[PDB]
């Protein structure tokens, strides 16, 4: 595990941001791909960035948090890109992956709770 | 012992493989030109396993 | 192609202006160059009309 | 059936005889070289000076073609004409022309024989008369200029329709075009034809060869499916893989190696056919890289093969052989290797034919056996060998020294095979 | 006259424990599942099991492949002998034709087909030739008639195949080669 | 102009002439070969 | 005398470019080897900074 | 400056509203669920894209 990839979340925060990310994209609320999600910090969209922390080499995805800092986004980084890509959906390893914001979507609760807990995390 | 145990120990023992697929040699067109043959043969051994 | 260089170009240039410690040799660029090649070697192969 | 076909087959007898200064200068000015009119205006002693300057210089690089100045390229052959000659007259000469266009096909990134076969293409119609033989040879160049070139020119005979889809174009040929038009069967015999032809005529080289071998690789794979498109494919690349192999160049047999590694990797084949495999294969077998080659084909050959009779001996003879072929020490430092292909279904038979055969390298065997790492079946075969050699012979020390090895790894194993036989 | 059984308990996240029970039930080992976000199954298989029982002390013999199949659709395959030993190890093989949830895994009592099933949508059998891990590509076809399926079962000699889905209707099949 | 009359050379193209069949069935395999199977609806 | 000041001028350019070719080797090597120094010096040139 | 900023929040929920619509075109299983409120809403079905 880099000492690049500095907020790491642990087993318990994992697996809730892994929930999390299941029901967004079954609601498909999901941007998923780190040009993708570079693309919605840009547009001031979204909720927040879950990272991977194996993608190597990993400064492809080290672009992102000089963004969340400079816009005030929280992101976190989880151990292991594939499953990333399984709790994302999708047939592939993921490495970025971007909740976007709804405010009428029915897991808003869920959401403001992952990302209240990722913000004790960083602060 | 017993025989049974001899036909599991037969396919217990035999380790796994790569099959020949139909689209392992299709870049060996594009590596062909000017290689020499034994080189090739390697290519292909690596390939195969 | 241009998609398929303009990403591996996203990648190469965010492993140079972000990764403090390289070893300027290059082999990021040689690897994805060879990705962006077999690509290439891929589409060109393909024919659009029958045989 | 109708007047009209009759009548098309009829014109495709009669085509390429200048019945016409029209239709004259439609033949006359399709050619290798030139664009259209200006070579509609030159004429064959024209052409003839050319082309004898440009023998001239063929014949420097490669002294075989003053055969061909004394009979194809004279003042006579100004003279001769095509259609006015007998049937046996026209048979000799389709065979000169075979035999030049083998003969130079290794040539064919060169202006010499560009220039030669320019003369052959317009005074005798080899676009028209005897194209396969044109195309088998120039073949494997399908991307120079020049196989664009003769695909401009030529018509296509029945069994190239997929290029008969490419004529005429800017862009080339392509690989998958190629694998297709090997992936139809009839194809195969005659490239089988053209390549027995040429082996006896020994004229092969690693650019053509290469090629051979990719496209018989490339059928095997598209057929990977249909198990009966393969069973019946198997007699012509295993006739091929066995001609290929009786030749004395090297490169030949790492052709043929290759063929039969890719084809019994893909079907299984019965035992006594991989056992003829390595009869020829070592039987011919001489050059240093064919050796390692050959030593890397017979191993992945027989893990290959599984069933019953799995892991029994070589025969004498072939045994008799690769002893011949290989030394131990050959063998041992193939199992230094570091790569170390999988090798422990070749290597317990040769175990095993050793123990039953020769009686004596039995340091060997323990040098083996330290070397790889075998199997538990392996293992059980092995140790009920040196049983029945312990009770056919002498207790002897080496035989003890092997025995105290298994000792070392599975005295429970030694115990099994002992209450199947022992105490 | 000895043998030695464990229990292997799957977290939904993903990591293995495994306990033993003869002396009182205390942790073996654990390790992670590589992957594996959302997992419902794990199974052993190619020796004795609770699906293909032994009937004497004698016959026991130590089951060689272990599967975890997950809820996405995937299904990651071990190797016991390397598994066991390197205690965070790497999956031999990553399936993934099934596209919904795992929710049947049995081995042959031979150990040399997997049969990955899904309850969640019309036929969603898979059979997998083991060790290679290639998944056999002509039955089932379009018209075999499955249906959701619910169970599966493997016969402990005739080489039968037994699958029924929720019209209630169980059908059965022979893999010839036995 | 044709008549019958260490290892040889023939060898491969000879057997090839003997057996129709090329694929080993009849050896009691043991192992469940890849990608084709044989199941049969009861 | 204006004739050898175009010479000097056509070999001025070469310098040029035979110096960029290498500062951009030195400062970005990974996306150098992939899309050629030209067009990669004139992407850093268009959008400004590196980062 | 406050009116620029009502323009911006209009143009933000029109392009809710048709991204929802794009994404009911492209393809998956979906369900069409209905809220309390007489708001819609559709829910995919739990499946891999392949």
């Amino acid at each position: 595990p880099n000492p690049k990839a500095f907020p790491l979340a642990d087993a318990a925060l994992t697996q809730q941001i892994l929930d999390v990310v299941q029901q967004a994209a079954n609601l498909r609320q999901l941007k998923k791909g780190a040009n993708e999600a570079t693309k919605t910090l840009n547009r001031g969209i979204s909720e927040f960035i879950i990272m991977a922390a194996d993608c190597e080499p990993i400064e492809i995805l080290l672009h992102l948090p000089l963004l969340c800092e400079d816009k005030n986004v929280p992101y976190v980084f989880v151990p292991s890109r594939v499953a990333l890509g399984r709790a994302c959906g999708v047939s592939r390893p993921v490495i970025a992956a971007s909740i976007t914001t709804n405010d009428a979507s029915a897991i808003k609760t869920q959401i403001y709770a992952v990302k209240d807990k990722i913000e004790t995390l960083l602060i | 012992e017993d025989e049974e145990d001899i036909a599991l120990e037969f396919i217990n023992g035999e380790k796994k493989d790569k099959l020949v697929n139909m689209n392992s040699f299709t870049s060996m067109f594009d590596n062909i030109q000017n290689v020499q043959m034994d080189t090739f043969f390697d290519r292909v051994m690596k390939v195969l396993t | 192609i241009a998609r398929v260089l303009a990403a591996k170009a996203a990648v190469s240039l965010r492993y140079d202006a972000l990764a403090e410690d390289r070893d300027d040799s290059g082999d990021i660029g040689l690897e994805s160059r060879a990705k962006v090649e077999n690509r290439l070697s891929q589409l060109e192969g393909r024919d659009l009309r029958t045989t | 059936s109708s007047l009209s076909d009759q009548l098309a087959q009829v014109a495709s007898n009669n085509a390429t005889v200048a019945l016409d200064r029209k239709r004259r200068q439609k033949l006359h000015s399709a050619s290798l070289i030139y664009n259209s009119k200006t070579a509609a205006t030159q004429d064959y002693d024209f052409i003839f000076e050319n082309a004898s300057k440009a023998l001239e210089e063929l014949s420097q690089i490669e002294p075989k073609f003053a055969i061909f100045s004394r009979t194809l390229f004279s003042e006579s052959s100004i003279s001769l004409d095509r259609n006015v000659q007998t049937k046996e007259e026209i048979k000799d000469l389709d065979n000169a022309i075979n035999a030049y266009l083998l003969l130079a096909s290794s040539k064919w990134y060169l202006a010499p024989t560009l220039h030669a076969t320019e003369w052959l293409v317009r005074r005798f119609q080899i676009h028209v008369k005897n194209t396969e033989m044109l195309l088998l040879s120039t073949l494997n160049y399908y991307q120079t200029p020049v196989f664009k070139r003769i695909l401009s020119i030529i018509k296509l005979p029945p069994l190239f329709n997929c290029l008969s889809n490419f004529v005429r174009s800017e862009k080339p040929p392509t690989a998958l075009t190629m694998i297709k038009l090997f992936n139809d069967m009839d194809f195969l015999k005659l490239y089988t034809s053209y390549l027995d032809q040429c082996i006896k005529h020994n004229a092969t080289y690693t650019n053509q060869l290469l090629f051979t071998t990719c496209c018989f690789i490339n059928v095997v794979a598209f057929n990977s499916n249909n198990d009966e498109k393969l069973n019946q494919l198997v007699p012509i690349l295993l006739e091929i893989s066995a001609k290929l192999l009786a030749s004395k160049s090297k490169d030949c047999q790492i052709a043929a190696h290759t063929i039969l590694v890719v084809f019994a990797t893909a079907l299984p084949l019965k035992k006594t056919i991989i056992l003829a495999a390595m009869e020829t294969i070592l039987s011919n077998l001489d050059a240093k890289e064919a050796k390692h080659s050959a030593l890397l084909t017979i191993c992945k050959l027989f893990q290959t093969l599984k069933g019953q009779g799995n892991v029994d001996q070589l025969p004498s003879k072939i045994f008799k052989l690769f002893d011949s072929k290989f030394d131990t020490v050959s063998i041992l430092t193939f199992l230094d290797k570091e790569d170390k292909p999988v090798c422990d279904k070749f290597i317990t038979s040769y175990t095993r034919s050793i123990a039953r055969y020769d009686r004596s390298k039995l340091n060997i065997i323990l040098s083996l056996l330290k070397k790889i790492r075998l199997e538990r079946y392996e293992v059980r075969l092995i140790i009920t060998d040196l049983i029945y050699l312990s009770e056919i012979l002498e207790d002897k020390s080496q035989l003890v020294e092997l025995f105290e090895y298994f000792i070392s790894i599975n005295e429970d194993l030694v115990l099994k095979c002992l209450k199947s036989l022992g105490l | 006259g000895k043998f030695r059984t464990i229990l292997i308990a799957v977290n939904a996240y993903g990591e293995v424990w495994e306990f033993d029970l003869n002396k009182n039930g205390h942790v073996i080992r654990r390790w992670k599942d590589q992957g594996g976000v959302g997992i419902t199954k794990i199974q052993v298989g190619g020796g004795t099991t609770t699906t293909c029982p032994a009937l004497q002390i004698s016959k026991i013999k130590q089951n060689r492949w272990l599967a975890v199949g997950s809820e996405s659709g995937f299904v990651n395959l071990y190797d016991r002998n390397n598994a066991m030993t390197s205690s965070t190890p790497t999956p031999v093989a990553a399936l993934d034709q099934l596209t919904t949830t795992i929710s049947n895994l049995q081995f042959s009592p031979d150990g040399q087909i997997l049969c990955m099933a899904s309850r969640a949508v019309k036929d969603a059998l898979r059979l997998v030739h083991l060790p290679s891990c290639s998944v056999f590509s002509n039955w089932p076809t379009s018209g075999t008639p499955l249906g959701k399926v619910t169970s599966v079962a493997f016969s402990p000699s005739g080489g039968l195949l037994a699958v029924g889905n929720e019209q209630g209707k169980v059908r059965l099949w022979k893999l010839n080669h036995y | 102009d044709e008549s019958d009359s260490n290892g040889d050379i023939n060898a491969l193209t000879k057997i090839l002439s003997t057996t129709y069949n090329y694929k080993d069935t009849l050896s009691n395999s043991k192992l469940l070969p890849p990608k084709k199977l044989d199941i049969v609806r009861l | 005398a204006l004739a050898e000041q175009i010479v000097e001028f056509a070999a001025y350019r070469e310098q040029l470019s035979n110096y960029l070719s290498a500062r951009m080797k030195a400062i970005a090597p990974n996306l150098t080897q992939l899309v050629g120094e030209l067009v990669g010096a004139r992407l850093i040139a268009h959008s400004g900074s590196l980062i | 400056v406050k009116q620029h900023l009502q323009r911006e929040t209009q143009l933000k929920q029109v392009q809710q509203r048709m991204d929802a619509q794009r994404e009911l075109l492209k393809k998956g299983s979906k369900k069409k669920i209905v809220d309390s409120s007489g708001k819609i809403s559709f829910k995919w079905k739990k499946q891999r894209k392949r």
